[PDB]
């Protein structure tokens, strides 16, 4: 009913700005004010902000003044956050919410957008195979390795295969790119039977690879 | 500014148990009748999402197990029982006064069973050691308790130092974590050896599981 729709992940370069947008449908959208929430990896939640779209009346977090601006477009219900002299203290996800301006409560929120501040530049991964040796219970997965930024999507066998698959979150390698591997456990007997293919996508850099994973036969 | 000190930071109850999680305030949340104290229920990649607001309205769509409670500067949100889809981090926020302030939330971890973890190793692909690189991948497949120990062994001798580990959130299906650890290598140095190990201790395991390759083989 109630949908706030933020933009994707986004890779941004210090010294420069961004402006996430949060589009906002299902309501009135001027009878409720729209406020902006940071989240740091694995941190808490912290208020940057408040907009009334009835009049544009802003209030801000002491912490964010010179650092956010909110504005609203009454006519495409689409609220924004313009973030000016991006630091990698910015890296974070950024939340938008409804609220009532008066003691009302986040009923509503979007989905956040993540924002990469990184003079790094974009690679696209190699994807190479995690291949079992012929237990009962088998498991493979890929190595999807050396890319930057975050994320990159991994399906099996176009999305067909879900049950115990587990895509374990990114580490960032010394060399400053990231890796992750994505496994799934089948059945022993299905390596015989089911090719599996691990469907890789990193948008940042357009790239798409299937890999199939073969196993080795081991006597 | 409202501070909102919130206990504990992190709290294991198992399923059917009572989980209750405390918001303590610099000041009065009171105002003319009301007490603007919201908590909300943020699951790994999702946004936060309202439980409770005014301090006790349990949200349409919310189910009865959560109940919020208290007045003034001390409020209380209490799960009983406790389900397996409640594992997540969950906030306090005031909606008193501007700025709003949240507080620095509580991780609910679901205290299911013992269960030992399934263990794998992969040895790196041939596409992979073109490169000059070697990366061996060791798996410790839905496990419980979080606290695994595990080591590498390059023929017998335990490595440190040379290993980056990765592990999944708590599923909410089976309360279960996974773990995966990737042995970084260059090719020289793997073509040096021949026995690479992965040996898991856990609290699941009579014995320690150990799963291991001979590089040249299979």
């Amino acid at each position: 009913e109630v949908l706030l729709l933020q933009s994707g992940p986004e890779l941004v370069k210090p010294g420069t700005s961004v402006k996430i947008p949060c589009k906002a449908s299902g309501y009135t959208f001027t009878d409720y004010n729209v406020d902006w929430v940071k989240q740091r990896h694995g941190k808490g939640l912290e208020w940057i902000g408040d907009i009334n779209p009835n009049n544009g009346g802003t209030i801000y977090s002491q912490k964010f003044k010179g650092k956010a601006t909110l504005t609203v477009d009454k006519s495409s219900s689409t609220a924004f956050m313009e973030l000016r002299s991006l630091t990698s203290e910015d890296t974070a996800v950024y939340f938008c919410a409804r609220n009532y301006r008066w003691f009302g409560a986040m009923d509503h929120w979007g989905q956040g957008t993540s924002v990469t501040v990184s003079s790094a530049s974009t690679k696209g991964p190699s994807v190479f195979p995690l291949a079992p040796s012929s237990g009962g219970t088998a498991a493979l997965g890929c190595l999807v390795k050396d890319y930057f930024p975050e994320p990159v999507t991994v399906s099996w066998n176009s999305g067909a295969l879900t049950s115990g698959v587990h895509t374990f979150p990114a580490v960032l390698q010394s060399s400053g790119l990231y890796s992750l591997s994505s496994v799934v456990t089948v059945p022993s007997s299905s390596l015989g039977t089911q090719t599996y293919i691990c469907n890789v996508n990193h948008k940042p850099s357009n790239t798409k690879v299937d890999k199939r994973v073969e196993p080795k036969s081991c006597d | 500014d409202i501070v909102l000190t919130q206990s504990p930071a992190s709290l294991a109850v198992s399923p059917g148990q009572r989980a209750t999680i405390s918001c303590k305030a610099s000041q009065s949340l009171d105002y003319e009748g009301d007490s603007d104290m919201n908590w909300y229920q943020q699951k790994p990649g999702q946004p936060p999402r309202l439980l409770i607001s005014g301090a006790s309205n349990l949200e349409s769509g919310i189910p009865a197990r959560f109940s919020g409670s208290g007045s003034g500067t001390d409020f209380t949100v209490n799960i009983h029982p406790v389900e397996e889809e409640d594992a997540a981090t969950y906030y306090c926020q005031q909606s008193t006064e501007d700025p709003r302030t949240f507080g620095g939330g509580t991780k609910l971890e679901i205290k299911r069973t013992v269960a030992a973890p399934s263990v794998f190793i992969f040895p790196p692909s041939d596409e992979q050691l073109k490169s000059g690189t070697a990366s061996v991948v060791c798996l410790l497949n839905n496990f419980y308790p979080r606290e695994a120990k595990y080591q590498w062994k390059v023929d017998n001798a335990l490595q440190s130092g040379n290993s980056q580990e990765s592990v999944t959130e708590q599923d909410s299906k089976d309360s279960t974590y996974s773990l995966s650890s990737t042995l970084t290598l260059s090719k020289a140095d793997y073509e040096k050896h021949k026995v690479y190990a992965c040996e898991v201790t856990h609290q699941g395991l009579s014995s320690p599981v150990t799963k291991s390759f001979n590089r040249g083989e299979c």
